[PDB]
C-alpha cells in the first residue's frame, strides 16, 4: 500500500493492427528450429534473445536479465497474404456482395446511401430521426437521385446538429443498449439486401456467384451460358468451379472499400470516428504474424523431461512452409507440375496460419488425440484463459482443512489451528502505537505464535526472519522506528508481517457457493493442539456444511479496506436473515434443541448451587458477556420446603444479563412444534409467553431458538439488534451444553418398541391389506363381486394393462392410493398411543417432535411399516412376463407383490421387500447425481446479466451502464432482510418502548422533512377510497403514489400504499400509555429505517434467490411441466414454443356444469381417426382399391364428439379424399423414377357423379345416409402400377384429417374448481378464438402460461405479469417461498426491450459490455463483433472491471472518499 | 384510423407513411372485439406530455434511450397510438407495495 | 483483494500516447545516463531526422 | 370400447396418505405427506406436507 499508482485505465478500445507492426518490431524470425547444438538459441529463430532474456542470457533488446525483462514481440513475414480466420465470414459477405465489373455493391447508389445515412444517426443516440429519414421521399433519372441524396444528407446534418446544440448527445456520440439494438438490426438487414442480389444497378454487368468450404478455400463457380449472353449485351456497349487465390480477393476488396468508403465508415464504427481513419481490406487478411514474447512461449516440463511448447510447433510449421514456398519461389526465376505444388503450398500456408489461430478450423492428418491447441482454444471453454484465469484466479494467503465442531468458541468466530496461525501473515505498518507489540512479534520470530515472519524496509526490500537467531531479531526489532537516510522514502515506514492474531478477521468458504451467505466473515480465535478449522453450530446451516469430512477455505485479507468489510458487510452477525425470503438461517441445530425441551420443561427444578452454576457456565463477565459487570439473579419460585428455581427461570436470567439494562424486557407470544396433548390434560406448553423479559409459559424448541421465524432469537434480533442476537445464540450454545453434560440424552432400543397392546393394533390393520391388491385390480379391470385372483377373464385384462404405459399408470395410482390409506391407519393409531415409552422419556419421538432431527415419517417407518415403495412416481416395475420378481406368480394381485412393505425397520423386512426398497434407495441416489448439474448452469446464467444491477442513490434499480431497470426496488424500496416485523403490528405495540430507543426519533427530527409527505398521503388515501368500486381501467390518475413523489429516506411518511392500508386496518380494529398518533410515528420511521441501501447488489441477490432454491426441486412426477425444466423455459432460452402451453378460461356464474361440459366438446379437435372403427381395403387387379370404412354407431360419436353424420359427409368428400390422392400420387412419383347396399336415389347418385368429376380416380362413391356407419369408394389406379401399401397410406391420412378444429387448440377440459374458481383448462393457446366465445367465458380474465403469446396479443406489461406468476407457480408447488421483489427484477430485466429476452447468448447480444459477453461463452465470436465495431469498452460492468483490474462499482465502490485538508 | 375487414393488400400499405403531418393507423376488426386494456393483467397506460416527460428525465438524470422500452408494434402502443419518443406511464399494482408507477418509452 | 491484490498484482508500463502495455521497453542507456521507460511503436528511428 | 378402465374420473381417487401434523394456517390435523429423496447417501428423506381441506403447501427439511 506504500506503492501507490497515479494514472489509471478507464476505457479499452478494440482495433486491428495494421501492416506496420513491423515498426514496433525489427526482430523478424526466419529459422524454424529453435535451438542448435551447445544448447544455444539460434539467431533469427523463435527463441531469439531479442524477444526477452532466456537461458541465463541477457535480452538483446532490454539489456536486462530474466527477472526484469518484460519480453518483446517478433513477427513472422507471411510471403502471401492469407486471411484472418476470425474475420473470414465477414469478408466472404463483402465478397459475395460486390460487383466485379464496377466495384460497388449490387445495391443502388441511393439504397447504399440510405443505410449509410441511418447508421450515421444511430452512432449518435438518436433513433427517432432514423425512422423519420425514410419519410424523405417524393423513368428515373440520375439527377433526381442526386437531389434525394443531397436531401437526405441535408436532414442528417441538421438532426445531428440540433441534438448536439441541445444536451441530447455529445461529440463522442451517445451509445446505449437500445441504440445497440437498432444498429444490430440495420447491419443485419444491410447484410441481407447486399447478400441477395443478382445484378448491379450502376451497370448491368454482373459477377459470378461464389462458393466456399471449411474455411480454407473460396471457389468462383461457373457462370452458366444464359448469363454471359446477358453480360455481353452491355459490355460491347471459365470452367466449372475455378479456384480463387488469396491475393486476388484483396485486390477486389481494396477497390470496393476505396469506393464504398462512406457506408463502411459507419458500418464499422458505432461511436463517431473522431480519428477519421479508413476502413481498408488489408485488415481482414494477414500480412504478418506476430510472435508472442519468449516468456509466454516457454518450454514445457513434466517429471524430468522438458518438451517443446505448443506455440512453437504450430508456429514453426508456418515458418517451414514459408521456407518451402521460397524453395519453390526459385523455380520460376530460371523456370505445369510445379504449380501443382505451388498452389498446394498456398492451401497449406493458409491451413497452417488457420491452425495457428484456431485448431477446429483445420483438417490435420490423423487422430492425434485432439491436436495442438491454437490461440482461440486458449480462450473459449470453462478452462482456458477468460474463465479460468480472469474470473477464477488462485490466491495467496489462504488455507483449507477439514472442519470440526466447537460450541465453546463464539458464533461469529473460527478456530484457527496453530499450524495455520504460524503461516498466515498480515503486513502491519509500524507506528507509534503498535511499536510495543510489533517489537514483541519480531522477538518471538516465525515460530512462537504471537510473532512475525519478515519485515519490510522503507525502500521495499524485505528482510526474512526465518534463518535468524534470537539475537539478530532483538537487534532488528530495535530498529523499527529508525528513519532511513533516504529522502525519497521519508514518508514511508517499515512493515512487520506479524502472524494472525485474535483480532484479525477471515473470509470463510464452503465450496459449492450457491448464495452469498456461504462466504461469511469470521473473527479469528487461535486454538492449541489442532490441525482442523473449527466452527460453531450456528454457522453450519448457513454454509450447508456438516462434520462428515467437509473442507472449507479460509481466506485472510491483507489490508485495512478489506478488514473493514469482513467486519461490517460480510460478517456473520449481519447474515442472520437470508435475502431469499427473509427467513433466519442461524440457530442451534440438533442437541441444543433437544436440551431446551428438558431444561424449559415443567419438571425442571434446580437448587441454589445448581442455578448459579448454569448462569456462570454460559455468561462470563470477564469475557464481556454481561451488561452489568455483576451477575444478577432471581428469587426462587419455591420458598418454604426447599428453595428451588425453575428451568424456565434460567432462560429469564440469561436474558436478564445479556440484554442492555436501560431497555425494558422483551414481549412475545409464540407457539411450539409440540402439541399440547403430549404433555397431559389441560397443559398450556404449546403457548410460548415472554412478559417483560421473563419466560412464563411454554417450552423452547426449534421453533424458538432454531433457524425459525418469529421465535425468541428472531424477536431479539428485531428489538435489540444483530449484536445481541448473536450473543444469545452463543449464551444458549453454552447453556444447553453444560446442562447436557450434567444431564445427558440418549436413544436406545426401548425407544423403538411398541407395546403389546399397540402391537396387536398394527397386526389387525395390516390383516385387512391382503384383499387390497385384488380389489384395486378388480376396480381398474371394471369387474366386481370379488372375482378371484385366478380368474382367466381377469388375468387377460391385467396382461392388456401391462402392455400399455397408460393403463399401468391407472392401476398403479388406484392401488397406491388405496394402500396408503392402510399405511395412514396404522400410523394414526400407533405412534402416540401404541408405543412403550411415552413422549418425554421416548427420545425417539422427542427428537422428531421438537424438530431436533427427523420427522414423524421416520418414526413411522421404524415403528409401524415402510409403506409403498413408489418408483419414478408410479410403482415397482415389472418384467415382460408380468412378474415383479421371480418370487411371485405372474399377474399377482397382491399388494406385497406390487411393492408394499408391511415390515418395519424395528423387526425386519423380508427378502422380496428388501429388493424393492433397494430400488427406491437407488432412484434417490441417481437423481442426486443429476440434480446439481441442472440448477448449477441456471444460476451461472442469471449472474451475468443480473450482475451489475444495483440500487442507485435515487432509489432506482439500474444496470452498470446506467440503463434503468426499475424505478424502485419492488415498488416499495424495502430491504427483504429488514421487513420481517414491519407488518407485525401486535409485536411492535407490545414492545413499544424498547423499540422506541432503537428507532430513536429524538435525535432525528431536524435532518428530515416530516409533514410534507404525511400531507400528500392523506390526499391519496382519501381520494383512493372514493374510487375503489371502479375497475382498474376506470381508475383516475390525479394522485400518483407517494413514493413516486417523495424520497422514502428523505421524507417521513412516504410509504408504500399496501403498508399504509395494513397500518390503518390495524389502528381501526384495535383500541388499546401509547396513543395511536405516536404509534403511527414509530411505524413510519421503521419503514424509513428498513429501506434498501444505495449500492446494494440486488441483481446478484435476485439471481441467488432463484438458482439456490432450485437445487431442491429436481424430482420427478408427483399435466403441466414441473420444476426445473419449466424454469429452464421461462428464464433460460425464452421458449416461444413451450412443451405444454395452457390457457385458463373463467366461465361465468350463470353457465351450468352441463353447459360447461358441452362447451368443452365444442372446442377440442376431432380427427377423422377418432370416429373410425376399422378401414377395410380390398385391392383387386386395371387396378382397384375398394376402401370401406366402419364408423362407430351414430349415437356414439355424436355423443362423445358432438359430430353429426352430415359433418362426416362433408369432411370425407371435401378434405379426406383430396389428402389421400396427394399421398398416393406422391408415392408413385417416388416409385417410377355385414350387409350390402345399392339402388341409390337421385340425391346419392348426384353426390356420386359430382365428386367423381372433382377428383381424379374415385369412380364410385357412397356414404351411409341412413345410419352413418360406413363410407365406400373405389380408387382405380392405372393398369400398370405395382404393389402399393394402401393401408399404411390410409392410416396416416385418417390421423391427419380434422373434422372440427379451432386452430392451435388441442383439447379443453373441466378440472376441479380450485377455491370456487369455475375455470376451463385448454391444451393450447389461441386468444383470438376465445374472444368469440363470450357467451360462456369471461374473456377479460383468460390466463395463459405461454409468455410469448401473451406478449403478442396483450403486450409487454401483461407478459411481465405472466412471468412473475409463472416463476411463482414453480416455487409455490414445492412450498418454497421466494420474495416477489426478486421475481419483479428478473421480469423487468427480461422485458427491458419491450420483447421477451432470455438469459442466454441471444438475449445478451444487445448489451454494451464486451468483456461481459466474452467471459460468458463464445468468446472470440463476440470478439469478432466488437473489433469490427471498433467498440470502446467503457469498463463499467463488473465482468469488465475484474479484467482490467479496476475497482468494482457496486457497494463500496459506488462512491468516492475525499479527504479534507485544512491549510490553503 | 382505418378499420378493415379481412386484410390489406400490400400494394396499399405504401400509402400509410405517404403524408408527413398526418398518420394512418390500421386495425383488423377481429382484433378489436375485446378491448385488451380491460384485462386483469394489463395495467393503466397514460401517455405523458413533453412537460412531464422533460421533468421525468430531470428527476432521474436519464437519456431517452435509457428507460425501459415498449415496441412500436405493441398492441398497447397501437391502442394509444404512441409515436416514437413518447413516454407512457404504467400504474401497475405490485404484489408487495400496492400501486406503483412505472414508465416506459416507445422506440 | 482476492482477484487482484493477492493473486497477480503487477505494476506495468503503459504509453499514454498509443495506449499499449506490451510495446514498452526500458531503454539500454548511453553510459552517462539512466535507463528510462520508452514505447516502441510511438518511437521513430534516429535516422529519420528529415528536414 | 375396450373392456378395462382407461381413465381416472374426476373425484374417484383420493390420496390415502395421512399423518396427524397440525396445519399452521387453519388448524387441520389430517395432512397428505409425500417423501422424495433429494441428496446423496449422507442425508435422509425430505417430506412434502400438503394439507387436506385448505391445500396449503408445507415443507419440512429433516
Ligand atoms: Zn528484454
Ligand atoms: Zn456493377
Ligand atoms: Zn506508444
Ligand atoms: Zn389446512
Amino acid at each position: 500500500i506504500s506503492k501507490p499508482v497515479g494514472s489509471e485505465i478507464t476505457s479499452v478500445d478494440f482495433g486491428i493492427l495494421t501492416a506496420k507492426i513491423r515498426n514496433l518490431s525489427a526482430k523478424q524470425i526466419t529459422n524454424p528450429t529453435v535451438l542448435d547444438n551447445l544448447g544455444h538459441p539460434v539467431s533469427g529463430g523463435l527463441y531469439d534473445l531479442a524477444l526477452g532474456a532466456f537461458l541465463r542470457n541477457l535480452c538483446s533488446t532490454c539489456g536486462l536479465d530474466e527477472k526484469f525483462c518484460p519480453g518483446h514481440q517478433g513477427h513472422i513475414e507471411l510471403p502471401v497474404p492469407c486471411y484472418n480466420p476470425l474475420f473470414f465470414n465477414q469478408l466472404y459477405i463483402y465478397l459475395r456482395a460486390s460487383c466485379l465489373f464496377c466495384h460497388h455493391f449490387r445495391l443502388k447508389s441511393v439504397e447504399v446511401h440510405r443505410y449509410a445515412c441511418k447508421l450515421r444517426l444511430l452512432q449518435y443516440g438518436l433513433i427517432d430521426e432514423s425512422y423519420k429519414l425514410d419519410e424523405i421521399t417524393l423513368d428515373i433519372s440520375s439527377t433526381l437521385l442526386n437531389e434525394l441524396k443531397s436531401k437526405r444528407s441535408e436532414y442528417v446534418d441538421m438532426a445531428i446538429a440540433k441534438a448536439l446544440s441541445d444536451g441530447r448527445t455529445t461529440e463522442r456520440g451517445s451509445f446505449t443498449a437500445t441504440v445497440n439494438d437498432e444498429r444490430k438490426k440495420l447491419v443485419h438487414e444491410f447484410h441481407k439486401k447486399l447478400l441477395s442480389r443478382g445484378k448491379c444497378d450502376n451497370c448491368g454487368m454482373f459477377s459470378p456467384k461464389f462458393r466456399k468450404d471449411g474455411f480454407t478455400k473460396i471457389f468462383e463457380t461457373a457462370l452458366n451460358e444464359k448469363q454471359i449472353t446477358n453480360n455481353r449485351v452491355k459490355g460491347f456497349i471459365k470452367t466449372g468451379s475455378t479456384y480463387i487465390l488469396s491475393t486476388e480477393v484483396k485486390n477486389i476488396l481494396d477497390t470496393v472499400f476505396r469506393k464504398e468508403q462512406c457506408v463502411l465508415q459507419y458500418v464499422f464504427h458505432s461511436r463517431p470516428n473522431l480519428s477519421r481513419k479508413l476502413v481498408k481490406a488489408d485488415s481482414f487478411f494477414m500480412d504478418v504474424l506476430v510472435v508472442p514474447p519468449t516468456r509466454f512461449r516457454l518450454p514445457s516440463k513434466l517429471g524430468e523431461e522438458v518438451h517443446e511448447n505448443s506455440q512453437n510447433q504450430l508456429l514453426s510449421k508456418v515458418l517451414t512452409t514459408s521456407l518451402l514456398i521460397r524453395d519453390l519461389n526459385d523455380d520460376l526465376s530460371k523456370l505445369r507440375v510445379i504449380f501443382s505444388r505451388l498452389m498446394n503450398a498456398f492451401v497449406t500456408i493458409q491451413n497452417d496460419v488457420n491452425a495457428f489461430i484456431d485448431s477446429t478450423k483445420a483438417q490435420g492428418r490423423t487422430s492425434g488425440k485432439v491436436p495442438i491447441p491454437g490461440v482461440k482454444q486458449a480462450l473459449e471453454k470453462k478452462e482456458g484463459l477468460f474463465r479460468k484465469h480472469m474470473m477464477g484466479k488462485r490466491v495467496n494467503y489462504a488455507a483449507r482443512s477439514v472442519i470440526s465442531p466447537d460450541p465453546n468458541i463464539e458464533t461469529n468466530e473460527i478456530g484457527v489451528p496453530p499450524v495455520f496461525a504460524v503461516k498466515l501473515t498480515y503486513p502491519e505498518p509500524v507506528t507509534a502505537y503498535n511499536i510495543a507489540e510489533l517489537r514483541q512479534a519480531v522477538i518471538n520470530g516465525p515460530d512462537k505464535w504471537p510473532g512475525a515472519t519478515q519485515i519490510q524496509n522503507e525502500d521495499g526490500s524485505l528482510v526474512s526472519l526465518i534463518g535468524m537467531s534470537v539475537e539478530q531479531r532483538k537487534a532488528l526489532a530495535n530498529q523499527l522506528l529508525t528513519p532511513s537516510s533516504n529522502v525519497s522514502t521519508h514518508t514511508l515506514n517499515k512493515k512487520v508481517y506479524r502472524h494472525i492474531k485474535n483480532r484479525d478477521v477471515v473470509l470463510m468458504n464452503r465450496q459449492p457457493t450457491l448464495h452469498k451467505a456461504s462466504m461469511m466473515g469470521h473473527k479469528v480465535r487461535v486454538l492449541p493442539n489442532e490441525k482442523t478449522l473449527r466452527l460453531h453450530y450456528a454457522n453450519t446451516g448457513a454454509y450447508n456444511a456438516d462434520f462428515d469430512g467437509d473442507e472449507m477455505n479460509m481466506h485472510f485479507p491483507q489490508n485495512e479496506n478489506a478488514r473493514a468489510e469482513a467486519l461490517n458487510l460480510a460478517n456473520t452477525d449481519s447474515q442472520y436473515l437470508t435475502p431469499t425470503s427473509g427467513s433466519p438461517v442461524r440457530g442451534l441445530i440438533q442437541d441444543h434443541i433437544s436440551a431446551g425441551v428438558w431444561l424449559t420443561s415443567k419438571d425442571s427444578f434446580f437448587t441454589r448451587e445448581q442455578y448459579q452454576q448454569y448462569i456462570y457456565g454460559c455468561i462470563r463477565p470477564e469475557d464481556g458477556h454481561t451488561t452489568r459487570s455483576k451477575i444478577v439473579t432471581l428469587p426462587p419460585t419455591i420458598f418454604k420446603p426447599y428453595p428451588l428455581w425453575t428451568g424456565k427461570q434460567i432462560i429469564t436470567t440469561v436474558l436478564l444479563n445479556v440484554t442492555p439494562p436501560d431497555m425494558p424486557g422483551i414481549n412475545l407470544i409464540s407457539k411450539n412444534k409440540i402439541k399440547n396433548e403430549y404433555w397431559g390434560k389441560g397443559s398450556l406448553e404449546n403457548e410460548v409467553l415472554f412478559k417483560d423479559g421473563a419466560l412464563l409459559c411454554g417450552i423452547l424448541d426449534k421453533s424458538q431458538y432454531g433457524a425459525s421465524k418469529y421465535g425468541i432469537v428472531h424477536s431479539l434480533h428485531e428489538v435489540y439488534g444483530p449484536e445481541v442476537a448473536a450473543k444469545v445464540l452463543s449464551v444458549l450454545g453454552r447453556l444447553f451444553t453444560n446442562y447436557i453434560t450434567a444431564t445427558a440424552f440418549t436413544c436406545g432400543m426401548d425407544d423403538l418398541r411398541l407395546t403389546a397392546e399397540g402391537n396387536k393394533w398394527r397386526t389387525d390393520i395390516l390383516k385387512t391389506s391382503v384383499d387390497t391388491g385384488r380389489e384395486a385390480a378388480a376396480e381398474v379391470t371394471n369387474l366386481d363381486k370379488d372375482t378371484p385372483a385366478d380368474d382367466p377373464e381377469l388375468l387377460k385384462r391385467l396382461q392388456e394393462i401391462l402392455r400399455d404405459n397408460n393403463k399401468s399408470g391407472i392401476l398403479d395410482a388406484v392401488t397406491s392410493s388405496k394402500v396408503n390409506a392402510i399405511t395412514s391407519q396404522v400410523v394414526s393409531k400407533c405412534v402416540p398411543d401404541g408405543t412403550m415409552k411415552k413422549f418425554p422419556c421416548n427420545s425417539m419421538q422427542a427428537m422428531a417432535l421438537s424438530g431436533a432431527k427427523g420427522s414423524n415419517v421416520n418414526v413411522s417407518q421404524i415403528m409401524c411399516l415402510l409403506g409403498q415403495q413408489a418408483l419414478e412416481g408410479r410403482r415397482v416395475p415389472v418384467m415382460v412376463s408380468g412378474k415383479t420378481l421371480p418370487s411371485f406368480k405372474p399377474y399377482e394381485t397382491d399388494a406385497m407383490a406390487g411393492g408394499y412393505v408391511k415390515g418395519r425397520f424395528y423387526s425386519g423386512i423380508k427378502p422380496q421387500e428388501y429388493y424393492f426398497h433397494c430400488m427406491a434407495g437407488r432412484e434417490g441416489l441417481i437423481d442426486t447425481a443429476v440434480k446439481t448439474s441442472r440448477s448449477g448452469y441456471l444460476q451461472r446464467c442469471l449472474t451475468k446479466q443480473l450482475e451489475g444491477v444495483h440500487v442507485s442513490y435515487d432509489n432506482s434499480i439500474r444496470d452498470a451502464d446506467g440503463t434503468l431497470v426499475q424505478f424502485m426496488y419492488g415498488g416499495d424500496a424495502i430491504d427483504i432482510t429488514k421487513e420481517s416485523h414491519m407488518t407485525q403490528f401486535e409485536f411492535c405495540l407490545d414492545n413499544y418502548y424498547a423499540l422506541l430507543k432503537k428507532y430513536n426519533p429524538s435525535a432525528l427530527i431536524e435532518h428530515l422533512d416530516v409533514e410534507s409527505a404525511l400531507k400528500y398521503s392523506k390526499k391519496t388515501l382519501k381520494y383512493r377510497k372514493k374510487h375503489s368500486k371502479e375497475p382498474h381501467y376506470k381508475q383516475s390518475v390525479k394522485y400518483d403514489p407517494v413514493l413516486a413523489k417523495y424520497n422514502p429516506a428523505k421524507y417521513l411518511g412516504s410509504v408504500s400504499e399496501n403498508f399504509q392500508d395494513k397500518l390503518e386496518s390495524f389502528l381501526d380494529k384495535n383500541s388499546k400509555g401509547v396513543n395511536e398518533k405516536k404509534f403511527r410515528a414509530l411505524m413510519q420511521l421503521k419503514y424509513m429505517r428498513s429501506l434498501i441501501n444505495p449500492g446494494e447488489a440486488v441483481g446478484i441477490i435476485a439471481s441467488q434467490s432463484v438458482g439456490e432454491p432450485s437445487t431442491q426441486m429436481t424430482l420427478n412426477t408427483f399435466n403441466v411441466t414441473l420444476g426445473i425444466p419449466r424454469l429452464r423455459e421461462i428464464v433460460m432460452t425464452a421458449s416461444a414454443a413451450i412443451k405444454t402451453p395452457q390457457m385458463t378460461l373463467p366461465i361465468w356464474n350463470d353457465v351450468s356444469d352441463e353447459q360447461a361440459d358441452t362447451f368443452c366438446k365444442s372446442i377440442s379437435k376431432v380427427l377423422l381417426s377418432e370416429v373410425i372403427d376399422k378401414v377395410i381395403v380390398t385391392e383387386t387387379t386395371a387396378r382397384s382399391y375398394v376402401i370401406h370404412m366402419r364408423f362407430f354407431d351414430n349415437n356414439e360419436y355424436s355423443e362423445e364428439y358432438d359430430v353429426s353424420k352430415e359433418e362426416l359427409q362433408n369432411v370425407i368428400s371435401n378434405q379426406f379424399i383430396h389428402l389421400l390422392e396427394a399421398a398416393i400420387v406422391k408415392e408413385i412419383k417416388k416409385q417410377k423414377r355385414v350387409e350390402a347396399n345399392n339402388n341409390m336415389n337421385k340425391v346419392q347418385r348426384d353426390r356420386q357423379s359430382a365428386i367423381i368429376s372433382h377428383h381424379r380416380f374415385i369412380t364410385k362413391y357412397n356414404f351411409d345416409d341412413e345410419s352413418g356407419k360406413w363410407c365406400e369408394f373405389k380408387l382405380e389406379l392405372a393398369a400398370d402400377t405395382e404393389k402399393l401399401l394402401m393401408v399404411n397410406i390410409v392410416e396416416e391420412i385418417c390421423r391427419k384429417s380434422i373434422i372440427r378444429q379451432i386452430p392451435h387448440i388441442d383439447r379443453c377440459v373441466h378440472p376441479e374448481p380450485e377455491n370456487g374458481k369455475r375455470v376451463l383448462v385448454t391444451e393450447g393457446v389461441n386468444f383470438q378464438a376465445m374472444w368469440d366465445q363470450e357467451a360462456f367465458i369471461d374473456v377479460d380474465g383468460i390466463t395463459s402460461n405461454d409468455v410469448a403469446a401473451v406478449l403478442k396479443t396483450y403486450g409487454v406489461e401483461a407478459a411481465r405479469n405472466t412471468i412473475v406468476n409463472e416463476i411463482n407457480n414453480v416455487f409455490s408447488r414445492y412450498a418454497i417461498s421466494v420474495s416477489f421483489r426478486h421475481l419483479d427484477l428478473i421480469a423487468d430485466m427480461m422485458t427491458r426491450q419491450g420483447t421477451y429476452l432470455a438469459f442466454n447468448r441471444q438475449g445478451m447480444e444487445t448489451s454494451t459490455s464486451s468483456f461481459m459477453k466474452m467471459s460468458y461463452e463464445t468468446t472470440c465470436q463476440f470478439l469478432t463483433k466488437a473489433v469490427l465495431d471498433n467498440e470502446r469498452e467503457q469498463l463499467d460492468s463488473p465482468s469488465a472491471r475484474i479484467v482490467v483490474g479496476k475497482l468494482n462499482n457496486v457497494g463500496t465502490g459506488s462512491f468516492d472518499v475525499l479527504a479534507k485538508v485544512p491549510n490553503a | 384510423i382505418f378499420v378493415y375487414q379481412n386484410n390489406i393488400t400490400p400494394s396499399a400499405m405504401k400509402l400509410v407513411p405517404s403524408i408527413p403531418p398526418a398518420t394512418i393507423e390500421t386495425f383488423n376488426e377481429a382484433a378489436l372485439v375485446v378491448n385488451i386494456t380491460h384485462h386483469e393483467l394489463v395495467p393503466k397506460h397514460i401517455r405523458l406530455s413533453s412537460d412531464e416527460k422533460r421533468e421525468l428525465l430531470k428527476r432521474y438524470r436519464l437519456k431517452e434511450s435509457q428507460l425501459p422500452r415498449i415496441q412500436r408494434a405493441d398492441p398497447v402502443a397501437l391502442y394509444l397510438g404512441l409515436k416514437r419518443g413518447e413516454v407512457v406511464k404504467i400504474i401497475r399494482k405490485s404484489e408487495t407495495s400496492g400501486r406503483y408507477a412505472s414508465y416506459r418509452i416507445c422506440m | 483483494d482476492r482477484l487482484l491484490n493477492s493473486s497477480d498484482y503487477t505494476q506495468a508500463s503503459v504509453c499514454r500516447e498509443c495506449g499499449s502495455i506490451l510495446t514498452t521497453q526500458q531503454s539500454v542507456p548511453r553510459i552517462g545516463s539512466i535507463s528510462t521507460v520508452c514505447c516502441r511503436r510511438c518511437s521513430m528511428r534516429f535516422e529519420d531526422a528529415k528536414k | 370400447k375396450s373392456v378395462v378402465k382407461t381413465s381416472l374420473k374426476k373425484n374417484e381417487l383420493k390420496d390415502g396418505a395421512t399423518i396427524k401434523e397440525k396445519c399452521p394456517q387453519c388448524g387441520n390435523e389430517e395432512m397428505n405427506y409425500h417423501t422424495l429423496q433429494l441428496r446423496s447417501a449422507d442425508e435422509g428423506a425430505t417430506v412434502f406436507y400438503t394439507c387436506t381441506s385448505c391445500g396449503y403447501k408445507f415443507r419440512t427439511n429433516n
